[PDB]
């Protein structure tokens, strides 16, 4: 039992406690850890590999589901509208909310022991981990039902299955557009963006669209951008009473904060108006995730960065220099060599002290230790892993929005005018949203505009 | 595997017609490099006490977190060029691509 025990017996791989730990004084304790399920349970022939339970595609699978029985249970089957299920108990000031999930040991009930607020049900099981993730999901569910409602007025002869799929195909395309046109250039920086994501030529059925094992750990770089608080704002973008600067350790699994505290509106306002944490080689991750991850829902608080490293070991991922060689980058051997690569000898002496050799540095630790690429938020090694992965997802997606046959020329010309701020404009009571790029705009009122300046998606090109 | 289709399957099955499961859910990850396990095929490095990795003892993940990651939350530097939305879109996007199950 890995939830409560410290014994290293399969499938448990607990994190042992070092001497003079800042938070954990009891050395007989541990940080709980379940080894990832193997693809081939109990085999002496195959080299242990792990499973991806989701579609690798950027197909909005976190909204619709990656398995047929969950997918049907996410839809409204009582009518022929093509809608996706809405919470039959609560509404965000009239607007739709995610439906609740039937869980045996519900962790969301443990956040406010008297609120009687369960987890939300969505295409991906992690919907209630943080109210900010719940708000993003809640925003996309409304967008699908908005699209399936405007498609019913343009094409009344259409059915429920014809409305669900057509709305699905719009939502998916929007996720790809926001991801590739606005998100990725800001992660890789212009040079790596050009190197790894050259302008789309067309879908190629020889490009493997799977998620590589390493990407599951490498994309965890996002942990360096995590701010220690959930920032909530009012109509005029001011700290909203109650709880305007709530710690992250008090919001994990706290779905009651959406249902009882202003809904998704003050949460979404603040993802736009507050700046993200910047990664610095002396400020890698906040102690709300490094010391109090899931504090009030389990026996002990977890250390997300340590889990990232234990997970890379569990997944048998090669070390830092092995990945540097894979990306075509040089592999340092000495502390002086590592100091030059990192452009920081203070950090190289530190990494050498633990690992002994740059060959042993865990892919996540080495990844986030590199200096950030110009106008980017990842170093050269991570820019390669993340870049290569996203290129395979794009070029190997038969239903990639830009590919011939997927959409009409006119539908593509319409889809191009979509933006995340305009989706907020349509699915919320938020009157003033971010000026594009939404991921760069972080200052109020300098980077903020009204709803009437952003044009909405014209679905005229979709009618029959 | 149908000959003509207008929409994606829920599972991703049939997106690549030559290898129908590529990209589909509940399938093993691809590997860009071979795995490095303590016993060559399953035990993770740091499993057996005393067993070195590449000639050096294995550092405890929590010790690495403590000596390299830990910082005073008072000293947080805010990214003057990105919003908290940039962070949130990343986790949402991550939840479209991958989930690695464990037992219970
Ligand atoms: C459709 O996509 C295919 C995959 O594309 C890859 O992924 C995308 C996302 C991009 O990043 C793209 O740049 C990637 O290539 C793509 O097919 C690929 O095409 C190249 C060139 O045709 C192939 O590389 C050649 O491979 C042979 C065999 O060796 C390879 O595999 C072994 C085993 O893993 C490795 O040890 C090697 O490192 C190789 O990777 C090589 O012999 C060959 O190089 C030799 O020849 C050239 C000159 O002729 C010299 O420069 C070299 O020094 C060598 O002497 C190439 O390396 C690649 O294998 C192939 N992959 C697949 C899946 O078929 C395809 O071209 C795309 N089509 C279009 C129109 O876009
Ligand atoms: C942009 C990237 C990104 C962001 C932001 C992000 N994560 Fe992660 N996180 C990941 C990825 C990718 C993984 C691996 C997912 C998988 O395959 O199971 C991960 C895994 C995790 C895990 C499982 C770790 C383990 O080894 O057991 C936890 C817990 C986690 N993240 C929590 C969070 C929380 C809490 C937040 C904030 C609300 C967050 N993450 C934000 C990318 C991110
Ligand atoms: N691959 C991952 C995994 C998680 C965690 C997994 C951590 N263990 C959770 C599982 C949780 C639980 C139990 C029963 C019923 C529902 C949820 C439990 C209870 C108490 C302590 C810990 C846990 C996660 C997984 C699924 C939903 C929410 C969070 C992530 N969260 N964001 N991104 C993530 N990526
Ligand atoms: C759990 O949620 C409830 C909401 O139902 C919170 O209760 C409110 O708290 C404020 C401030 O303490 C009171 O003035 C209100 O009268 C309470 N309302 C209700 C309906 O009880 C409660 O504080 C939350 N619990 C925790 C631990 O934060
Ligand atoms: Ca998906
Ligand atoms: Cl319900
Ligand atoms: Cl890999």
């Amino acid at each position: 039992n890995c939830e409560t025990s410290c014994v290293q017996q399969p499938p448990c791989f607990p994190l042992k406690i070092p001497p003079n730990d800042p938070r954990i004084k009891n050395q007989a304790d541990c940080i709980p850890f379940f080894r990832s399920c193997p693809a081939c349970p109990g085999s002496n022939i195959t080299i242990r590999n792990q499973i991806n339970a989701l579609t690798s595609f950027v197909d909005a699978s976190m909204v619709y589901g990656s398995e047929e029985p969950l997918a049907r249970n996410l839809r409204n089957m009582s009518n022929q509208l093509g809608l996706l299920a809405v919470n039959q108990r609560f509404q965000d000031n009239g607007r739709a909310l995610l439906p609740f999930d039937n869980l045996h040991d519900d962790p969301c009930l443990l956040t406010n022991r008297s609120a009687r607020i369960p987890c939300f049900l969505a295409g991906d099981t992690r919907s209630s981990e943080m109210p900010e993730l719940t708000s993003m999901h809640t925003l996309l569910l409304r967008e699908h039902n908005r699209l399936a409602t405007e498609l019913k007025s343009l094409n009344p002869r259409w059915d429920g299955e014809r409305l669900y799929q057509e709305a699905r195909k719009i939502v998916g395309a929007m996720v790809q557009i926001i991801t590739y046109r606005d998100y990725l250039p800001l992660v890789l920086g212009p040079t790596a963006m050009r190197k790894y994501l050259p302008t789309y030529r067309s879908y190629n059925d020889s490009v493997d669209p799977r998620i590589a094992n390493v990407f599951t750990n490498a994309f965890r770089y996002g942990h360096t951008l995590i701010q220690p608080f959930m920032f909530r704002l009012d109509n005029r973008y001011q700290p909203m009473e109650p709880n305007p600067r709530v710690p992250l350790s008090r919001v994990f699994f706290a779905s009651w904060r959406v249902v009882l505290e202003g809904g998704i509106d003050p949460i979404l306002r603040g993802l736009m108006a507050t700046p993200a944490k910047l990664n610095r080689q002396n400020q890698i991750a906040v102690d709300e995730i490094r010391e109090r991850l899931f504090e009030q829902v389990m026996r002990i608080g977890l250390d997300l960065p340590a889990l990232n490293m234990q997970r890379s070991r569990d997944h048998g991922l090669p070390g830092y220099n092995a990945w540097r060689r894979f990306c075509g980058l040089p592999q340092p051997e000495t502390v002086g060599q590592l100091g030059t690569v990192l452009r920081n000898l203070k950090l190289a002496r530190k990494l050498m002290e633990q690992y002994g050799t740059p060959n042993n540095i865990d892919i996540w630790m080495g990844g986030v230790s590199e200096p950030l690429k110009r106008k980017g938020r990842v170093g050269p090694l991570l820019a390669c892993i993340i870049g290569t992965q996203f290129r395979k997802l794009r070029d190997g997606d038969r239903f990639w929005w830009e590919n011939e046959g997927v959409f009409s020329m006119q539908q593509r010309q319409a889809l191009a005018q979509i933006s995340l701020p305009r989706i907020i404009c349509d699915n919320t009571g938020i009157t003033t949203v971010s000026k594009n790029n939404i991921f760069m705009s972080n200052s109020y009122p300098r980077d903020f505009v009204n709803c009437s300046t952003l044009p909405a998606l014209n679905l005229a090109s979709w009618r029959e | 595997c149908p000959e003509q289709d207008k929409y994606r399957t829920i599972t991703g099955m049939c997106n690549n017609r030559r290898s129908p499961t590529l990209g589909a859910s509940n399938r093993a990850f691809v590997r860009w490099l071979p795995a490095e396990y303590e016993d060559g095929f399953s035990l993770p490095y740091g499993w057996t006490p005393g067993v070195k990795r590449n000639g050096f003892p294995v550092a405890l993940a929590r010790a690495v977190s403590n000596e390299i990651v830990r910082f005073p939350t008072d000293q947080l530097t805010p990214d003057q060029e990105r919003s908290l939305m940039f962070m949130q879109w990343g986790q949402l996007l991550d939840h479209d691509l991958d989930f690695t199950p464990e037992p219970a």
